[PDB]
C-alpha cells in the first residue's frame, strides 16, 4: 500500500482574458482614445488667434 | 438465545472445501514513452506589424 502523491495544479488556461480581448482586430476604447487624442497631439487646443 | 441438537452425522451428505482460487494477476501497466512536447494552440491573436 502506497499513498497517492501530492499534486500541485498550477493555474492554466488556453487563452487569458488579455489575449481574448486582443483577439479582436479593432478595440473601440483604444481607437477612440487615439482618435480623440489626435486633435490634442497634432494640433493646439489652447492657443487662440485674434486679428 | 437459541439451542441446537446435532445428531451423529452419516455418509449421506458430503461437503468439500473449495480449492485455492487462482489469484488475479497485476496488469502489465501502461507502457509510457517519455519525451519532450510542445502543445500548440490556434493562433487567435492577430499578426501585428508597424505601419506608418
Amino acid at each position: 500500500i502506497t499513498m497517492l502523491e501530492d499534486h500541485e495544479f498550477v493555474p492554466l488556461e488556453v487563452y487569458t482574458r488579455h489575449e481574448i480581448k486582443d483577439s479582436g482586430l479593432l478595440d473601440y476604447t483604444e481607437v477612440q482614445r487615439r482618435n480623440q487624442l489626435h486633435d490634442l497631439r497634432f494640433a493646439d487646443i489652447d492657443t487662440v488667434i485674434h486679428a | 438465545a437459541n439451542f441446537y441438537v446435532c445428531p451423529p452425522p452419516t455418509g449421506a451428505t458430503v461437503v468439500q472445501f473449495e480449492q485455492p482460487r487462482r489469484c488475479p494477476t497485476r496488469p502489465e501497466g501502461q507502457n509510457y514513452t517519455e519525451g519532450i512536447a510542445v502543445v500548440f494552440k490556434e493562433n487567435i491573436a492577430p499578426y501585428k506589424f508597424k505601419a506608418t
